[PDB]
């Protein structure tokens, strides 16, 4: 019985800018969360685990902070290969739940 | 609160030879296709290591063993464990294991891994336990008796929740886990490795390389350490507490470290293929 | 390490939906990890349907729990997901998954997914 809302939707940006996404919870999860990226026509790939970390060799222009009821994600700069939908997921209770996703496009 | 359990049998320990194993990366630099000579604390090749069991049998005479004695630390520890299920959980480190001095605790309790550095008062026989229910066909867990007084804690680390099996099978061992513990400067250093096996008894002969896992700034004084295990408890072990319980099936081996010089051989990617001592 | 989901194409209303996940590069038995299935309908949305462990201990999503079963064939590296009955809104794209392992001890998987595979499409009517 964990519900989430992802507030930004369809953000537009240029090549060099700063963009930010917020994912809100409803329960009191404690610093456990996950972020996902989905390029069109593929399967999702993981980007950030736990509150704030990074796996594999994802470029270090991806970083987010954390808290107990609010969360965020921000990227320092864009490249023509950064155009997708991002997702937030919880890692606390048995009924796993996913977010509505947010779309980032380059203008 | 905790209790003493007393239905043990008696027997002296044993010794088993360690083959060419127990090597680890000694620094942070990257090399390839070289022969490098190093001076450091290592475990000598072909050295005695000590054997400890946890096995229970019935039918023929009486043989119940459950060993977790207090052992010295000296300069460092090499630890190896062979199990069919999850029977070893963690460790307590300290110098007096009482209320007059600090101690270090590493524990797994099937939901979270806990690392603490704190003042405690451990009692004689620390152990964790499980229960087998017939109506459920489920292996639910409820037992924790490791201490009775904790205060003035400095470091605390509680990790992300996970799931794990507690079933308990029979047959041949199918896992091997090795750890190396070192305490230098004001730092505690832990190295680890895992590998699959299909043996029935004794330590494999081969070669493996260990990689760094955890570095903790603590600053305690360490002279002795002890192990924590898990025991079963069901409808087929009647009686009362301190006299009703059964053991699983597991074993472990311990060895110490000495100042040596080694000639390591790197590969063309950065893996230690073999090694030689003098 | 590498996966390749497989299954049928056009289906019929209120029938059993077949599926198969052939693990490549990893021993399905020589492990202590978990496996799972994930669904995405066309448009927007993600949902987690079920997770399994070799040698029993199955779990199921609280929503749409009546008609879902999961099985593993330990002889090979294969597992399957069965839906006894389907509706007109069950069409989506389905994915296999692997649960990320524990770091300090081994023998344990967290509640997060990595190392997915390509997905197939199942229609309705
Ligand atoms: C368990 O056995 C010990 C063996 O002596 C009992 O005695 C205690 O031993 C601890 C040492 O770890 C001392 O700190 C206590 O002061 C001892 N107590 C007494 C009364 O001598 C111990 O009491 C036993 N535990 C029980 C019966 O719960
Ligand atoms: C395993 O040990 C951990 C130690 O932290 C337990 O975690 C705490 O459990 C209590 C029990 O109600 C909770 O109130 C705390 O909030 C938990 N700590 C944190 C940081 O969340 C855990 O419950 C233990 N699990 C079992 C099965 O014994
Ligand atoms: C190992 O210990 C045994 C008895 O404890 C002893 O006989 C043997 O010589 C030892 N091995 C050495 C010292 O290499
Ligand atoms: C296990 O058994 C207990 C005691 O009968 C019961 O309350 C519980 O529902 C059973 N199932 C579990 C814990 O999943
Ligand atoms: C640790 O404590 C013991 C307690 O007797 C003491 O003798 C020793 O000098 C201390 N330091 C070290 C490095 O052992």
């Amino acid at each position: 019985d964990i519900q989430m809302t992802q507030s930004p939707s369809s953000v537009s940006a240029s090549v060099g800018d700063r963009v930010t996404i917020t994912c809100r919870a409803s329960q009191g999860i404690s610093s456990w969360l996950a972020w996902y990226q989905q390029k069109p026509g593929k399967a999702p790939k993981l980007l950030i685990y736990a509150a704030s970390s990074l796996q594999s060799g994802v470029p270090s222009r991806f970083s987010g902070s954390g808290s107990g009821t609010d969360f965020t994600l921000t990227i320092s700069s864009l490249q023509p290969e950064d155009f997708a939908t991002y997702y937030c997921q919880q890692a606390n209770s048995f009924p796993l739940t996913f977010g509505g996703g947010t779309k980032v496009e380059i203008k | 609160q905790c209790v003493n359990l007393t239905t043990r049998t008696q027997l002296p320990p044993a010794y088993t030879n360690s083959f060419t194993r127990g090597v680890y990366y000694p620094d942070k630099v990257f090399r390839s296709s070289v022969l490098h000579s190093t001076q450091d604390l290592f475990l000598p090749f072909f050295s005695n290591v000590t054997w400890f069991h946890a096995i229970h049998v019935s039918g023929t005479n009486g043989t119940k063993r459950f060993d977790n004695p207090v052992l010295p630390f000296n300069d460092g520890v090499y630890f190896a464990s062979t199990e069919k299920s999850n029977i070893i959980r963690g460790w307590i480190f300290g110098t007096t294991l009482d209320s007059k001095t600090q101690s270090l605790l590493i524990v797994n309790n099937a939901t979270n891994v806990v690392i603490k550095v704190c003042e405690f008062q451990f009692c004689n026989d620390p152990f964790l336990g499980v229960y087998y229910h017939k109506n459920n066909k489920s292996w639910m867990e409820s037992e924790f008796r490791v201490y009775s007084s904790a205060n003035n804690c400095t470091f605390e680390y509680v990790s992300q929740p996970f799931l794990m099996d507690l079933e308990g099978k029979q047959g041949n061992f199918k896992n091997l886990r090795e750890f190396v513990f070192k305490n230098i400067d004001g730092y505690f250093k832990i190295y680890s490795k895992h590998t699959p096996i299909n043996l029935v008894r004794d330590l494999p002969q081969g070669f493996s390389a260990l990689e760094p896992l955890v570095d903790l700034p603590i600053g305690i004084n360490i002279t002795r350490f002890q192990t924590l295990l898990a025991l079963h408890r069901s409808y087929l072990t009647p009686g009362d507490s301190s006299s009703g319980w059964t053991a699983g099936a597991a074993a472990y081996y311990v060895g110490y470290l000495q100042p040596r010089t080694f000639l390591l051989k790197y590969n063309e990617n950065g893996t230690i293929t073999d090694a030689v001592d003098c | 390490v590498q996966l390749q989901e497989s299954g049928p194409g056009l289906v019929k209303p209120s029938e059993t939906l077949s599926l198969t996940c052939t693990v490549s590069g990893g021993s399905i038995s020589s492990s202590s990890y978990y496996w799972g299935w994930i669904r995405q309908p066309p448009g927007k949305g993600l949902e987690w349907i079920g997770s399994i462990y070799y040698s029993g201990s199955t779990y199921y999503n609280p929503s749409l729990k009546s008609r879902v079963t999961i099985s593993v064939d330990t002889s090979k590296n294969q597992f399957s997901l069965k839906l006894s009955s389907v509706t007109a809104a069950d069409t989506a794209v389905y994915y296999c998954a692997r649960c990320r392992p524990e770091y300090y001890f081994g023998s344990g998987s967290y509640l997060d997914f990595d190392y997915w595979g390509q997905g197939t499409l199942v229609t309705v009517s």
